[PDB]
């Protein structure tokens, strides 16, 4: 895993030394050549995960998430580099140094097979993004936003340390190995009962659960765009690769203790959903979606079946990718238009057909239209929860209906209908807009052609 | 289909239709022929007239632009103005 | 005659796009298809055989298409 | 080509062509114009490509893995041991899965092939099939998403001890 | 040289892809020892993998 | 069996084609429209031929 | 009771609107023209039995009583122009008119296509900047204080000058782009 | 009332009027074009086809085909020794010991 995180940090000599007009194109080419190189960590065995030393390793779950951060970390690069064209040189250079040191805390979050380093870089990417909101976001309530978002982590995951010393005082090591062959079942006391929940509720805050999800409409919000990307494309599925390594130590009393949860969730991604029909903000109904899609992959977690856990991993994935792509069309249209409401501008499918062509595809593809993998995880979910109870898909599938009752609304009253008479700074779309969509979204498509990749280590 | 309209051909066809009425003598209006000034009609009649423009040339003049039209010049600007005649 | 001007925005910036797009793509997609092609007809896949005895293959000997043992 | 005897299929019987009429029927001239104009040259291209590979042979064989002492004969939180035998329970797992496929694949092709007496001509499948699958599910289900081999040691006591009980209620 | 620092991010990469191999040399204990692959050495062969 | 097979899957190859072959496009098309429904004619005797057989 | 001209509806304009309605209303209900003619001459007519009516409240109660007459006699689905609100074609189009605007984001190589086409629409754009002051100085000395009482727009009074707040309504687009 | 000394907010910055054929990457038109030919060719012509031509050709991937070459033995073996296809236990029963009860 050293191949990975030496050149990672070795970006930001590259992107400190190069010149004041040419550090975008050296940091978007270098970080391109390392999506690239992500690629090696597709030699996965059918019975053994691939382990590189004492310190690192990678099974089928933690590949898919590396490759999908290593491939987000240019978009970022191309789609930040706008809003920070008058911006001085040295805080240019220190937000693209930002952005780095985030990529490699997240790289090697995703791969330590123990489990404190795992949860000190799980930390560690606190500061950068936090760092990234509370300075380059725009307007007054960046800075609630950033203690909103700050304090409810910490203090869900204060207990998550706790706990994991004494995992590390009681069975003698950390190592998910040894963890995976030396775990002793849980029994039923009110020790173990809060040992669950210690466990647990910081990657119920980060998902995030439904009650505990009020620092996402705001952190997604006022963050800069590329804020935006590490805020829905990888920290929510950080907490959700947490849950899945963590959620090994706690049987069997997940099969009682996990009841609650999932009722908070299931009809969570009901409410959440319906707040979407009716929000006036464009980015408040993309992070509602968020929470909506990160609740079915909660309960996909909690029933722990295989079918639901290679669900999880697929929807995570998509939802990483579409959620980036519809974040990168709202900041285009907060660009053109400087306002976020999304009644303020309509009918831009009149003057910006390209971008109406993308909005439309990256439409389909959140109300998961087969055969895209929003639409295979979305299934297996479904039939995992089926087998869990009956009813349940119920809740299902009324979400089934909402979930398009907004995607399809978000495409009307941003691209069709009656243009905005007064708005008429609609500039053609440029080269890089479109360059970014497709890059957001051909990966995606090409991905439903071979899904096998992210079906997480039991497929 | 949709062929093409002109002023003195849409200024023939309010003419034409307007000699058609019983309570219009043939011979006396003009382009400038006030209805209830220089021809001695009523209001219901301007009414009328004003439905017998929307059933000949297909489409419906509002109400609150069809209690203004007072000539059969004004019914032809207002036509004019609606489709867009001589580009 | 009597033809018009159709008012529509600027296709220009978008066709461009489209067509760097499809050049960039095809630049290296045709040489990686003639690659391909030229692997399967000419030098074309493996022959699925018991292992003799007293010899011992390579890992890369255990798989079929020659890019995959590459 | 594929082995006969882990796919069987029954020998076919093809009835002769006896017409009762003068008009003649358009499929045979049109199957002798699809051996005219596209089985020649697709087998003409195919020998060339098959005599450009006779030029260059090479092999590949299929990977053989010896059996080491399962989860029974190892010895508790010894990882050493325990490894190998989780790995072969793993690797015996995703065997019993494919095997289960093609007991499936069989199952599905005798429906097809019989067509409208395959609910009387189908019975070994059917019969093969619902063998496999009770095997299957008493060896593999209700496990989890963390499933290992100890648990299956488990599940596998739990069902002999209640096998046992049973059998001692009725004696 | 005027574009030097392209060499930062690739030579970074190839000497750390290196330090992975040095890693390998000091987790060959059970190298040829496993009982899954417990195989006697070929001739002209000092180790089974490096 | 290889006419039948054959031509089926023909006529779904010859249907997705000019999809492709509209995408892939950089000037005017010369009368677009002709082309889809020649494509579409020419696809439903291709798939008629399969019908016959079944019918015989 | 929502007008550009005038703050309300006089009472001789609202027994025009029921007129009108209700003779729509009558034509939809008898699609046959002889029908028709039979019944419009029979409701023009009852509206001219009261016509001199010089009691206002005796006209204010006949008027709301008609109005429920016509009320409880409507069509269901009354006959729409294609073209006017609630029709089968109305703002059909609206996709299709694209604003003049957009011609000045033209990239130059389609704008050499259109040489004199652009050339008008230059000295288009110089008219309006040329008379755009004279028209908000003839806005500020025309209205009196406290801000315009009623919508209506004054004309260009002097001579050489274009009648203020004109380039959103000359510049419209067509129906059928 | 008087206030503080304050930048008014500049006007809203237009690409394509200093640069028609700008791609919007930078105001430099050679730094535009070299960003953009950056982007296209590192982007689609390196990452996106040659990623995609190397998971088509994945080695094996997770042993997953492989299984069903061992079915396709095991199966041989099993019908052709009146063998069970499937047995009930996974571990042989002989060499379990049940605790007493």
């Amino acid at each position: 895993m050293l191949k990975y995180i030496i050149p990672t940090m070795m970006l930001m000599p590259l992107t400190w030394l190069s010149k004041n007009s040419m550090i975008w194109i050296n940091t978007t080419l270098h970080s391109l050549l390392i999506s690239l190189t992500s690629l090696l960590l597709l030699n996965q065995f059918g019975d053994n995960s691939l382990n590189f030393s004492l310190t690192f390793f990678s099974d089928s779950l933690s590949t898919p998430l590396l490759i999908l951060t290593m491939w987000l970390l240019p978009l970022m690069l191309m789609a930040s580099q706008h809003h920070l064209s008058k911006e001085n040189l040295a805080r240019k250079k220190l937000f693209i140094s930002m952005l780095i040191l985030l990529q490699l805390f997240l790289i090697m979050t995703f791969t330590a097979t123990e489990l404190i380093f795992f949860y000190i870089m799980f930390e560690a990417t606190l500061v950068p993004t936090l760092i990234i909101i509370t300075r380059w976001g725009n307007q007054t309530e960046r800075l609630n936003a950033g203690l909103y978002f700050l304090f409810y982590t910490l203090a869900g995951s204060l207990p998550l340390l706790v706990a994991l010393i004494y995992i590390q005082n009681t069975m003698g090591s950390l190592n998910f190995l040894i963890l995976q062959y030396w775990v002793q079942p849980m029994p039923n006391s009110w020790s173990n009962t809060f040992m669950w929940l210690a466990c647990m509720m910081a990657f119920m805050v980060k998902m995030p659960l439904y009650g505990l999800h009020l620092w996402l409409p705001k952190a997604h919000v006022e963050a800069p765009i590329a804020g935006s990307m590490v805020l829905a494309a990888i920290l929510l599925k950080l907490g959700g690769y947490g849950m899945m390594r963590i959620t090994l130590l706690l049987n069997p009393i997940t099969d009682f203790m996990a009841y609650p949860f999932i009722m908070l969730s299931l009809w969570g991604m009901i409410m959440t959903s319906s707040i979407c029909l009716r929000q006036t903000d464009l980015k408040s109904l993309i992070a509602y979606s968020s929470v909506s899609h990160m609740a079915l992959v909660i309960v996909a977690i909690l029933i722990q079946t295989p079918w639901s856990y290679m669900g999880a991993t697929a929807l995570m994935i998509a939802h990483g990718l579409t959620s980036s792509m519809l974040f990168c069309l709202a900041n285009s249209n907060y660009e053109r238009v400087h306002s976020r409401t999304m009644i303020l501008a309509r009918g831009l499918q009149t003057l910006l057909p390209l971008m109406a062509a993308w909005w439309l595809l990256a439409s389909l593809t959140n109300l998961a239209l087969p055969p895209s993998i929003n639409l295979i995880g979305e299934l297996f979910v479904v039939m995992s929860t089926f087998s869990w109870s009956n009813i349940t898909i119920i809740l299902m599938g009324l979400n089934m209906v909402i979930t398009a009752l907004y995607s399809l609304y978000m495409l009307i009253t941003t691209q069709r209908g009656k243009h905005t008479h007064h708005i008429n700074n609609i500039l053609p779309s440029f080269t890089r807009e479109n360059a970014l969509m497709s890059l957001h979204m051909l990966p995606l498509l090409l991905l439903s052609l071979n899904p096998k990749i992210i079906l997480g280590p039991l497929y | 289909d949709a062929p093409p309209l002109t002023l003195e051909g849409i200024k023939d066809r309010v003419l034409y239709v307007l000699k058609l009425y019983d309570k219009i003598d043939p011979e006396k209006l003009s382009v400038n022929s006030h209805f209830m000034k220089d021809l001695g009609l009523d209001s219901l009649d301007q009414v009328e007239i004003i439905m017998a423009m929307e059933d000949e040339f297909g489409f419906e003049i509002p109400d609150i632009d069809a209690e203004k039209l007072m000539c059969p010049q004004e019914i032809v600007d207002y036509i004019a103005d609606k489709k867009d005649v001589y580009e | 005659g009597k033809r018009l001007f159709i008012i529509k925005p600027s296709g220009f910036y978008d066709k461009r796009f489209l067509k760097l797009l499809r050049f960039y793509i095809l630049l290296t997609g045709i040489p990686v298809v003639i690659g391909i092609t030229l692997i399967n007809v000419f030098i074309g896949e493996a022959e699925l055989a018991e292992i003799p005895e007293g010899y011992v293959p390579e890992h890369w000997e255990y798989f079929k298409h020659p890019i995959s043992r590459w | 080509s594929w082995d006969k005897d882990v796919y069987p299929e029954p020998p076919r019987r093809t009835p002769a062509p006896s017409p009762q009429t003068s008009l003649p029927n358009p499929i045979t001239y049109l199957t002798k114009a699809f051996d005219l104009l596209v089985d020649r040259p697709v087998t003409l291209v195919r020998e060339f490509i098959e005599r450009q590979h006779a030029k260059n042979k090479y092999y590949y064989y299929h990977r053989e893995f010896r059996r080491v002492p399962d989860i029974t004969e190892c010895h508790e939180k010894d990882v050493l041991c325990m490894f190998e035998a989780e790995m072969q329970w793993k690797r015996d797992y995703k065997v019993d899965q494919e095997i289960v496929n093609i007991i499936q694949e069989r199952l599905k092709a005798c429906q097809q092939r019989e067509g409208e007496s395959h609910r009387q001509n189908c019975a070994k499948e059917l019969q093969q099939f619902t063998q496999v699958v009770k095997a299957y599910q008493d060896r593999y289900h209700d496990l989890g998403a963390h499933y290992s081999a100890r648990k299956c040691l488990a599940k596998q006591k739990q069902r002999m001890l209640a096998e046992r009980k049973a059998t001692k209620e009725a004696a | 040289r005027d574009h030097w620092i392209h060499v930062l991010v690739p030579v970074g990469f190839v000497f750390g892809y290196y330090l992975d191999r040095k890693n390998d040399e000091k987790l060959a204990a059970f190298r040829n020892k496993s009982l899954l692959y417990k195989r006697e050495l070929k001739p002209q062969e000092e180790v089974t993998w490096k | 069996m290889n006419l039948f097979s054959s031509l089926t899957l023909v006529t779904l190859i010859l249907l997705t084609m000019p999809i492709a072959a509209i995408n892939f496009n950089t000037h005017k098309f010369t009368n677009y429209p002709l082309y889809v429904k020649t494509t579409i004619s020419c696809a439903f005797i291709t798939s008629m031929i399969p019908t016959m057989m079944f019918i015989h | 009771a929502f007008l550009p001209s005038a703050a309300y509806l006089t009472h001789q304009q609202k027994v025009l609107q029921l007129y009108k309605r209700a003779l729509r209303h009558l034509e939809s209900r008898c699609v046959h023209r002889d029908k028709y003619r039979y019944f419009a001459c029979l409701l023009r007519a009852r509206f001219d039995e009261h016509k001199n009516e010089k009691d206002m409240v005796k006209a204010t109660q006949l008027l709301r009583e008609a109005e429920k007459e016509f009320w409880h006699g409507q069509h269901p689905q009354p006959y729409i122009f294609p073209e006017s609100p609630g029709g089968t074609s109305y703002e059909r189009y609206e996709c299709y008119k694209v604003p003049e605007w957009c011609l000045d984001d033209w990239h130059p190589s389609e704008k050499a296509m259109y040489p004199d086409y652009f050339a008008k629409r230059e000295q288009w754009k110089k008219l309006r900047r040329e008379s755009w002051e004279r028209e908000v100085k003839q806005l500020q000395e025309e209205t009196p204080v406290g801000g315009p009482r009623t919508e209506a727009l004054p004309p260009a009074r002097k001579q050489g000058d274009l009648p203020p707040l004109w380039w959103h309504i000359v510049t419209r687009p067509r129906e059928r782009p | 009332t008087l206030r503080w000394q304050e930048d008014p907010e500049p006007e809203d910055e237009n690409l394509y009027e200093k640069n028609p054929d700008s791609h919007g990457y930078d105001k430099d038109p050679a730094v535009d074009v070299w960003n953009m030919r950056v982007v296209f060719f590192f982007g689609f012509s390196i990452v996106l086809v040659l990623g995609s031509t190397f998971v088509a050709y994945l080695p094996d991937y997770r042993m997953q085909e492989w299984a069903r070459r061992e079915a396709e033995r095991l199966v041989k073996y099993r019908e052709a020794h009146g063998l069970p296809l499937m047995e009930s236990n996974c571990f042989d029963p002989s060499k379990i010991q049940l605790p007493e009860d």
